[PDB]
RNA sequence: GUCCGACUUUAUGUCGCGCACUGGUUUUCAACCGGAUCUUUCCUUCUGGCUAACCUGUACUCCUUGUGGGUGCAGGCGAACC
């Protein structure tokens, strides 16, 4: 059963990136997904992605450019105060210059930088660098 | 691919046109239709034979399609919803034949097996429209009682 | 990369993979750098003015050096529809 | 028999349309024994660019059916009367806020009454006589969407330059951008 | 393979994936109509029925239920819809 | 504007760190956060307060003939507040 779809998305993502390919076609296609996509393409470690209706959840093509390393979930949404989102940058993140913690505030779904400057802090989705 | 109760993996199903709206070339009526779906229900046929009767000898790709509204939802309008929903009878309808098969004979582990797995899925079934309120909360199958539902 | 006075103090910037623009090693000894001359209106090869592209060894190893090379030379017009973009 | 065809406030433009639909009623084997029971919600005018401009009727919808059953002819004899203007007939829909956390009970609000239902409805009745066979979004690099249609390569023939003025409509409806493609 | 479209494959390739696994899934079936020698009457049946359809007016069936999609009656022309 | 580092018992004219304090910051800029506004786009709304405020027009205009500006009483703006 698929749980977290976000997970397969990711994982689809970062299959589709070490193999060096420069396209994935994720499934289920869900608003989180979407939103994880944009931030990505915002921070451009993505490159130009599609969503395809289905009148059945849509789908996904995501178009590469060999910029992204690697995605990832924290499959389980930990509740993140403002206080632990240094911690998590210092645990997920390859250094302090770049990387980013997408995470889901009340105010959208937004990298760590951005929520920071926000000052306010939510779940936490995932990490791309 | 799951399969819940084996081992199976398969994904042979159906699949959906894109188009929610009426096939270019039907000519008949929805009000037509409707009446055919009802027609059908009054001779005493369960909506998933209704639907393949109205896709092998008429146009009705899905009554969905045409009317709009589903099948078993159109014979609640018009009050000729079984009292059990179809599936759930079905599946009593095998246990007991199941249990009777049993009982003619004791040596045959391997139907007790199957048995055990029917009524299983049978329980399962039942909490689900259980707790949509489609059957009433005091009601469960028990053995001796299921031969009376199917008969 | 860039010190606060704007000094680079890299050693080098790395060539990227012309292909899938993932960087190449210093010791990635597999990794091959393909030169193609430029020709003029006659079929002269003009001398010392060519296109190069850096493939990285992790395609040529996978076995789609020569498809990524057709699909790249394709684009800067060097060969006519030998590379189609749906398969 | 003009106020009768229109219930809404009247406006000088919109009386020239019923006058024309009166017009089209001179006919009678075709144009009459369905189009008496009509009305309108206050016709719109939507610029197009290169100084084209497209008239959007506003059924009530409840008889939807009737405007599709006459469309194509009242479509064709609209433009004959009417030049350089394209007649689109749009519905009208009630569009719903949804109740926030802090607001109050209304009632359960059906997902029809919605922005995305409403706006896929628009734009499936915002051409008639073709259908929707596909529907992609592509997001830019920039930060901005776009939402491709995929209309069926037959009966394009009715819409051949009607995609612009499509365009346009859809854009002053909504702001969301829209490419119009035809698979082969 | 490296560089590929997924959003416009060749149709070829199309027809030649499974079901339930297009871009959109589409079915592979298609609607008939039939006319049995007997009257004129045209009668809409389904590539893979399952039923001994017969037409309304003579008891005669038009297609045979089988494990893939119907088999027709010797004589009945059918067009495809 | 303010001015301070090279000119040394002093400075300005000078060499500018490209302004060490304080502004025009609609100079286009670029954001980084908000707020109100138009969408078929609501943010709980009234019921009296209190009408805070001028869509009030009653007596009218202090003053350049100028809606800059008002003394002001019945309708009437309530998120400006009880
Ligand atoms: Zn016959």
């Amino acid at each position: 059963t698929r749980t977290s779809v976000l997970a397969d998305a990711l994982n689809a993502i970062n299959n589709a990136e070490k193999t060096g390919k420069r396209q994935v076609l994720i499934r289920p296609s869900s608003k989180v997904i979407i939103k994880f996509l944009q931030v990505m393409q915002k921070h451009g470690y993505i490159g130009e992605f599609e969503y395809i209706d289905d009148h059945r959840s849509g789908k996904i093509v995501v178009q590469l450019n060999g910029r992204l390393n690697k995605c990832g979930v924290i499959s389980p949404r930990f509740n993140v105060k403002i206080a632990d989102v240094e911690k998590w940058t210092a645990n997920l993140l390859p250094a302090r210059q770049f990387g980013y913690v997408i995470l889901t505030t009340s105010a959208g779904i937004m990298d760590h930088e951005e929520a920071h400057r926000k000052h306010v802090s939510g779940k936490i989705l995932g990490f791309v660098y | 691919m799951g399969r819940m109760h084996s081992k199976g993996k398969g994904m042979s199903s159906s699949a959906i046109p894109y188009s929610r709206n009426a096939p270019a070339w039907f000519k008949g009526s929805s009000d037509g239709v409707v009446e055919q779906i009802i027609k059908y229900a009054r001779k005493g046929l369960t909506p998933s034979q209704i639907g393949v009767l109205l896709r092998d000898a008429h146009g009705v790709t899905q009554a969905k399609v045409i009317t709009g509204n589903k099948i078993l939802r159109i014979l609640k309008s018009n009050g000729l919803a079984p009292e059990i929903p179809e599936d759930l009878y079905f599946l009593i309808k095998k246990a007991v034949s199941v249990r009777k098969h049993l009982e003619r004979n004791r040596k045959d582990k391997d139907a007790k097996f199957r048995l055990i797995l029917i009524e299983s899925r049978i329980h399962r079934l039942a909490r689900y429209y259980r707790t949509v309120s489609v059957l009433p909360p005091n009601w469960k199958y028990e053995s001796a009682t299921a031969s009376a539902l199917v008969n | 990369m860039e010190n606060d006075k704007g000094q680079l103090v890299e050693l080098y910037v790395p060539r990227k993979c012309s292909a899938t623009n993932r960087i190449i090693k210093a010791k990635d000894h597999s990794s091959v750098q393909i030169n193609i001359a430029q020709v003029d209106e006659e079929g002269r090869a003009i001398p010392g003015e060519y296109v190069t592209y850096a493939l990285s060894g992790y395609i040529r190893a996978r076995g789609e050096a020569d498809d990524s090379l057709n699909r790249l030379a394709q684009q800067d017009g060097l060969l006519k529809n030998v590379w189609s973009y749906s398969r | 028999p003009q106020a009768k065809i229109l219930s809404q406030a009247p406006t000088e433009l919109e009386l020239q349309v019923a006058q024309a639909f009166i017009d089209l009623e001179n006919n009678s084997p075709e144009l009459k024994a369905d189009l008496r029971a009509l009305q309108f919600k206050s016709i719109r005018e939507i610029e197009v660019a290169g100084g084209k401009k497209a008239l959007a009727v506003f059924v009530p919808v409840p008889s939807l059916a009737a405007y599709h059953k006459v469309q194509i002819k009242l479509t064709r004899e609209l433009e004959k009367k009417f030049q350089d203007r394209h007649v689109i007939f749009l519905a009208e829909r009630r569009i719903l806020p949804k109740p926030s956390r802090k607001s109050r009970q209304t009632q359960k609000r059906p997902r029809s009454r919605t922005l995305t239902a409403v706006h896929d409805k628009i734009l499936e009745d915002l051409v008639f006589p073709t259908e929707i066979v596909g529907k992609r979004v592509r997001y830019l690099v920039g930060g901005n969407k776009i939402q491709k249609i995929l209309l069926n390569s037959k009966d394009v023939q009715h819409i051949d330059n009607k995609l612009e003025s499509f365009q346009a409509v859809y854009n002053k409806l909504t702001g969301k951008q829209i490419v119009f493609e035809i698979p082969s | 393979v490296l560089v590929q479209d997924l959003l416009h494959p060749t149709a070829a390739s199309e027809a030649r994936k499974h079901k339930l696994k297009t871009l959109v899934q589409s079915p592979r079936s298609h609607f008939l109509d039939v006319k049995c020698p007997g009257c004129l009457n045209i009668t809409t049946v389904f590539s893979h029925a399952q039923t001994a359809v017969t037409c309304e007016s003579c008891s005669t069936v038009l297609c045979t239920p089988t494990g893939g999609k119907a088999k027709l009656s010797e004589g009945t022309s059918f067009r495809r819809k």
